[PDB]
């Protein structure tokens, strides 16, 4: 009576969905004698649901069996019971039926060596299997097997080896997927780790001007340590502080290792932000992230044309004089070519000595006589003065 | 029987404030003799009664510099000695260099001349690692002479030097009174510095307004060989600009790609062993070029 | 009454609730049908007819012997148990950490109440490991099912003590 | 020498379609005797030549139901037997309950009456765990009678029951031809269900327009004792609303705090052992109350 | 000559900042004989910086020593050298000097038992020490010591024990801070873990109306499993879908375990969002997070007053008739009391039969005779019709 | 030439750069002043006077013997080394994983080039652990300093082979 009598076979099977499974319950002689029962008295239950009597098959007087077809439940819990003394169910044995599909051959397998970190590989898993599936990254030379890489529970589609990367030697790598229902290996790939490096982006980026011209800014940065193994290539992008999209330098112009670069054809007095990325000259691998942004300002330069210039005139409060209000408009930024420092106005009477007035405003009230004057206006920055706007203001009797 | 001389056969040397012990050259040892200063008749005395074979001076001061005469008490002129005053040698200052993988060379200058015939003994040895003592010389790692070719040039020469071994060079300044040995550790792989490339030329590249081609050759003191290449570092700078830009060209050519259009550019380059041995060379003479228009 | 006696009855009720929930969840997941037995558990020969009458050492002595047997059996499940029952953690381990803790506290209780301590009895030899995973599942039902009776009478016994001390 | 009767002393019973074997009561075993059906003179025959001590009927059909007369071939009336037809008993249906910790009770109804004197044998045992066999009875865990007090009420009574042990009750329906034993597993700790509280009253709480006080007492069949308290669950519902709200009061009182102002509320409560033993009681009679105004 | 000759003492000391430290370098006899040197020839260097000659002290002909005062550098690297043959430094021995401060007694130590997780304790660390400092949570009964809890490198101010929480038993807990420069223990605290539980917030929150009145909404939710050990208390907050701040039910009204709650005094046809939190009735511990938000809508009810009602009148195109344009305004939401289903207009001529018109708009064109009419307007929702607005429109000759 | 010969010289240059950087960083952090020695490293008795002349087995044989000694010493630092040098990881471990890998690859190189293999020489007995942390630091300088010479001549030797095969 004591200890679980009889057994269920197979012990703990795993089968594929839509396949067939036959379960056999066999009773030990001692239990069969004691309760005065046999296979015909065995009833099967799964997850508290009674299996319909029409599905049983007595294989022998000692054992009963059932056959499930087109299995569609992921976790059939099977229990075998006897109806003993009658109208009483007692547990004989039990088993858990797990179902699923075998793992698919991993495809689109790829690896990457981030400078300073060990090799990391990624692969595409196939159909969900609902079972605990182990992933092991395998790698071996024709004369040597490397330490297995066991994927983490959280990241079953990626693994990170425990050995440091060794460049310039071909390594054979592949991933092996295996679970209780089947074993399969992905296709083997062959490559030199040097072609799967993902360097860090350049750092210590600094933008420095040049007090010569206004259309050049010098970029400086510190290359990543990985330059000792591969030759770096770069991509320099630039835009105006207000632009919405980035432009790009022709790749051919930045196709080899360097630690500085001079950008030309920049707009005057415009602030620019720069960002860079780098990789091996041959393009084999994946692009690194963008570097930190850097800002800079161009040098001074002078206005490219004279400003628009006009005036208004009214009678003065002083007999014999006229009050002339000179007015002008602030140059557009692209024409101003920089911070306006101040203005200079000149006034010359026909055949008389020139007078000059520096003005920090867009209007000036002066007391003029009734004679004809020539008026000019230039604007000055650190580099020099603009050409003058010149007008003849005729005499009042004209 | 007196100390054989240093330079000429009848002159001896001394340092001021020290003790100097003159001997009468042409007198039998044991004959009493008298000493006088040239032009001054006073008979000088000495701790050994006052009449021996050797004059002694505890004075050693500047007034004692001149010509001395020794004579036996009979009046016979036994010989002449000249006292020249000086100072012990100072430690010399030593530097080495090497532009090839076979030989290297060192030079030295006195830190003090003293006024004495300051000749130099030069040697060097190959240090080992067993270190039981300073005696492991079956191949004889001892002192090897640095021959001075026209017996000047102030430089040792090493032929057939070991490229990777480390050497401790022993330069000893000597005068008639002592030594002040300079020891300088030198490894050919650490000290090496090639000469700059020669003939640096810059040329425009038609069709490309912002590329220039730089070319140069190896230095003549460096034979081109597949075992030791050199890496190169090129610098360029637009006129009036303060900061150099640096690139590291492969080979004897380099296309500059960020030259400012229409502006003279200065260019200089330096060399180092391709396996980062030794140190970088001095900068080349500046060369100027101007990008094509358009 | 006393604060130490209040606290022990309260913790047993807490453990009783934990045992009932895990026992009902387990049979819910592994529907064993039929009365399951193990030779090593004690027969709880108590009719609750008259329980006040019993004296203080016996109530505490019987709980200690029963709880020690249950503790070994809980530990036995964890060590040699089949993988089928891994689904009962961490709930099974918290119960282990709680029942062991309460049994120890009871020995402290006995010292403070100056009750005669029982003589060190000879521990029962080890239980053979289960012959299969399902044998382990049946064993799990016996321990939790058997426990949620010992603890029920533990609450009751401590409450009898509470009415006096 | 024939099977002693079941009920009255000269009547025997049988089931249709089976075989029934009648005996002549008052005749010496070995005397040949004749059998007749009441009112019909045809002499019946039997496998044993045709004249034994016992009549046999392989027929057993409805036409065979009635009164039978047996007589010896001499004409002497040896006795009378009545054949009543029926069917074996069906399995009875059994349920148990318990409102206290000492006794529990079970009831049963026939699933079929058959038309036969269907009396009942009732018993129960305490299952053990050693399980060497069904024989571990030094305290004698065997069959114990359930006495039927006025010999009806259809219920077993258990006095002095073990609170935590599990019992398998054995109710056997018996008629003169067999048994169909009902076995029902019952544990006092699982099956227990107390009666609902009585006297539930709801009262307003002046000053608080949304609180009501509910009070109630233990059921009389449950003696208040410190070892087994009861937990309670109270439900309340505003008139016309479909869903009950549930709270779990401590003790015999509960202040409801979310009663809708100015509206009749229905209230009902049920009881269970405070250690979640057994199952919840049936719901109490509904009680209505109305919160104070203001 | 071979093997490190002599030694530095003390081997590897750790001292407190602003304290004094004396270092002694002793030369082995074999080295002293070989190079023909002694203590006076020993020079000391730290981090490539030459120690000034004036700081040496010859303790004996075999050993030299230096004394640093008011030490302010965190990691003095000390090396002992001989000047051997002269003008040549060779390494004798070396040591690393580390400095800092002893750990302060941890204060404001607190623990929390999140339901379903093990006990977690937090404490305030003091001044930065710059040295690797271990934190170990200690706990013990008067008759038993519990497993030590080792803080994690990332979280040095918190530790999470490895044993499951056991409620209703007092446990003595404290944290011990120790490092190379000192050992100290925080003050001991005593508490019952049951008073440091942080239950999860209620889940499965559902808002259900009641088709009786319009000012009641019924809240339902599932309490956290922790209700088996402690009695729960709640805080119910509510606001209108457009309100910016939350209101709150009086705590006294939700001071005991429950799984439902009826909110009263709600505005008609307003959408409300609810959120709840719970804790032990006595307030001992820390409040749990807010539950998930829940939304609901109140039942229908009818307008509380008649709408404003007026009209415009113009000549009709049919001789003898007048075109009357009745117009009205949509009730304000707080007065509409719900979705407007439709309108009903009635028209009654003096001593004549009433006409009714259902209108789904805010204007109606009708052809009326020249007699006087009474016009009424009611609005209807699921519950009923509003009171009518009534006006006398006088005859055209009035 | 051959691709296998190109690859080995390239990896040595990579390892040489790694060794130089770690050696300069280490002396930067622990400024040992003076020439440090260990009895177990080989004397690199090669003047680079004439190196083409030497035949193929000897160049490869000398590298293998020297590199095997350096490998043991690198391993020796990791196992019994003092805590003072924990700051040199993971840089020291990557070098170990790289130098060991290159030495193994060279044995494969020898098979493919059909060079006579040396007889299995008797391995040197274990080095005693350092007597102190600073003794370990001096030992670290010797291995990295000694290595960045062996590797320099390794690049050179492989380049000599490259001009022919
Ligand atoms: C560097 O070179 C100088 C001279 O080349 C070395 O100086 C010489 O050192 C020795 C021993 O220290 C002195 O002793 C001499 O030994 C010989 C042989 O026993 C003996 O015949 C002499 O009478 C004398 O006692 C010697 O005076 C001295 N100077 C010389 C030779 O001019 C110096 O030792 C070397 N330093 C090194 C190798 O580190
Ligand atoms: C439940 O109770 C019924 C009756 O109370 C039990 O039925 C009885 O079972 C026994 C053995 O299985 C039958 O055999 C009898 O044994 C006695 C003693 O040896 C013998 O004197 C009789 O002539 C007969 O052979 C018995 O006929 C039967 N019915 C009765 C006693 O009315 C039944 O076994 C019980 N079920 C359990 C305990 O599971
Ligand atoms: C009745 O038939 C069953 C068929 O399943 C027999 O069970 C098998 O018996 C063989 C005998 O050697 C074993 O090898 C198998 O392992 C048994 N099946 C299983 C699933 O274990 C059974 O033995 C037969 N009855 C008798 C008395 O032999
Ligand atoms: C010279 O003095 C020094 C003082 O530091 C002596 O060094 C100590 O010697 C004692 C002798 O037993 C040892 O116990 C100490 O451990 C030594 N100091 C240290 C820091 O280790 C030294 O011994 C003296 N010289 C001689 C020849 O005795
Ligand atoms: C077994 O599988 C076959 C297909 O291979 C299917 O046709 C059949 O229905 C399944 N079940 C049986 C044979 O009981
Ligand atoms: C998968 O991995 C787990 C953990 O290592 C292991 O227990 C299990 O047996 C593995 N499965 C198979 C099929 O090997
Ligand atoms: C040692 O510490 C004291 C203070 O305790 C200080 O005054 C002194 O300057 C320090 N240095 C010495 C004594 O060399
Ligand atoms: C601090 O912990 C680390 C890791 O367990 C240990 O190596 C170190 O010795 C500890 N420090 C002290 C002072 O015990």
């Amino acid at each position: 009576l004591l200890d679980p009598c009889g057994y269920i076979s197979p012990e703990s099977p795993v089968v594929q969905l839509h396949s067939n499974f036959t379960a056999v319950c066999v009773l030990k002689e001692k239990c069969m004698d004691y309760f005065h029962v046999n296979a015909n008295y065995i009833v099967w239950k799964t997850n508290h649901f009674t299996i319909p009597k029409e599905q049983y098959t007595i294989i022998n007087r000692t054992a009963s069996s059932v056959t499930f077809t087109d299995i569609a439940s992921l976790n059939i819990q099977l229990t075998c019971n006897i109806l003993t003394f009658g109208q009483l169910e007692q547990n004989v044995y039990g088993i858990t039926i797990i179902s699923g599909l075998p793992p698919e051959k991993p495809k689109n397998l790829s690896c990457i060596v981030n400078e300073g970190k060990k090799m990391r590989c990624e692969w595409d898993g196939g159909r969900e299997t609902h079972l605990e599936t182990n992933f092991t990254l395998k790698s071996e030379w024709a004369t040597h097997k490397f330490a297995d890489c066991k994927a983490k529970r959280d990241t079953p589609t990626s693994c990170t080896v425990d050995y440091s990367t060794v460049y310039f030697v071909n390594i054979e790598v592949w991933v092996e997927a295996e679970n209780a229902l089947g074993k399969v290996t992905s296709d083997h790939i062959n490559f030199d780790p040097v072609y799967k490096v993902k360097p860090n982006p350049p750092h210590n980026l600094s933008v420095i001007n040049s007090e010569e011209l206004s259309s050049i800014l010098k970029l400086t940065w510190t290359n990543p340590s990985i330059k000792s193994v591969i030759i770096l290539k770069y991509n320099i992008q630039y835009r105006t502080k207000d632009a919405s999209t980035w432009s790009q330098i022709p790749p051919e112009d930045t196709a080899s290792t360097r630690s500085s670069f001079t950008v030309q054809d920049l707009k005057p007095f415009t602030e620019y932000v720069f960002r860079i990325r780098c990789m091996k000259e041959d393009g084999k691998g994946y692009w690194s992230d963008w570097s930190e942004e850097a800002s800079g300002i161009t040098y001074e330069d002078r206005p490219s044309k004279a400003p628009s210039f006009w005036y208004k005139i009214d009678p003065s409060h002083t007999q014999g004089y006229r009050t002339v209000q000179l007015v002008w408009k602030t140059l557009p930024p692209f024409e101003a070519n920089g911070k306006i420092l101040d203005y200079e106005v000149t006034l010359t009477r026909w055949k008389s000595h020139l007078q000059n007035y520096t003005v920090n405003a867009t209007k000036l009230t002066v007391n003029l006589t009734n004679d004809r004057y020539l008026a000019t206006l230039t604007v000055r920055n650190l580099v020099g003065k603009s050409d003058a706007a010149v007008l003849t203001i005729p005499a009042c009797d004209f | 029987p007196c100390p054989q001389a240093w330079g000429p056969p009848g002159v001896q040397y001394g340092q001021p404030g020290r003790s100097v012990k003159l001997c009468c050259p042409g007198v039998t040892a044991g004959d009493p003799v008298s000493w006088f200063r040239d032009g001054e008749p006073k008979l000088l005395q000495g701790p050994d009664s006052g009449l021996g074979h050797e004059l002694v001076l505890a004075q050693a001061d500047s007034t004692d510099e001149g010509t001395y005469i020794c004579q036996t008490l009979d009046g016979a002129l036994g010989g002449t000695v000249t006292l020249q005053l000086g100072y012990p040698p100072a430690r010399p200052v030593v530097s080495c260099q090497a532009a090839d993988y076979e030989n290297f060379s060192c030079t030295w200058s006195p830190s003090q001349i003293s006024g004495l015939p300051t000749r130099y003994l030069t040697s060097y040895r190959k240090k080992t690692v067993l270190g039981a003592d300073s005696q492991r010389r079956s191949p004889s790692t001892g002192p090897w002479p640095c021959p001075q070719d026209p017996l000047g040039a102030a430089r040792c020469v090493v032929h057939g030097a070991e490229f990777w071994s480390q050497y401790r060079i022993n330069v000893t300044e000597v005068n008639p009174l002592g030594a002040s040995t300079r020891l300088l550790d030198v490894s050919l792989q650490s000290i090496l510095r090639p000469d700059p490339p020669q003939g640096l030329r810059v040329e425009s590249v038609p069709g490309y307004p912002r590329r220039l081609r730089a070319s140069w050759t190896y230095p003549a003191s460096w034979p081109s060989q597949p075992h030791f290449l050199l890496k190169f570092r090129l610098q360029y700078r637009p006129a009036q600009h303060p900061a150099w830009s640096t690139v590291e060209p492969a080979g004897l050519e380099e296309v500059i790609t960020d030259a400012v259009a229409g502006l003279p550019h200065a260019v200089r380059v330096s060399a180092r062993d391709f396996l980062d041995a030794g140190t970088w060379s001095t900068w080349s003479p500046e060369a100027w070029g101007t990008p094509s228009t358009g | 009454p006393r604060a130490e006696l209040d606290s022990t009855v309260l913790l047993t009720r807490s453990l009783l609730a934990d045992t009932r929930q895990l026992a009902a969840q387990l049979r819910d997941k592994f529907p064993a049908d039929g009365d399951h037995n193990l030779d090593s558990l004690p027969t709880l020969a108590m009719s609750a007819g008259a329980l006040g009458a019993l004296q203080l050492p016996g109530v505490l002595t019987r709980l200690r012997a029963d709880l020690l047997s249950y503790l070994r059996h809980v530990q036995w499940l964890r060590r040699a148990g089949g993988s089928s029952l891994k689904t009962l953690e961490p709930e099974l381990g918290t119960l282990q950490a709680r029942l062991d803790r309460l049994l120890r506290r009871l020995q402290l209780l006995m010292s403070r109440l100056a009750l005669p301590q029982p003589p060190p009895d000879p521990p029962a030899p080890p239980l053979a490991p289960p012959s299969s995973a399902w044998g382990g599942i049946r064993a799990a039902h016996a321990i939790l099912g058997g426990l949620h009776l010992t603890l029920d009478w533990a609450v009751r016994g401590l409450l009898l003590l509470k009415t006096r001390l």
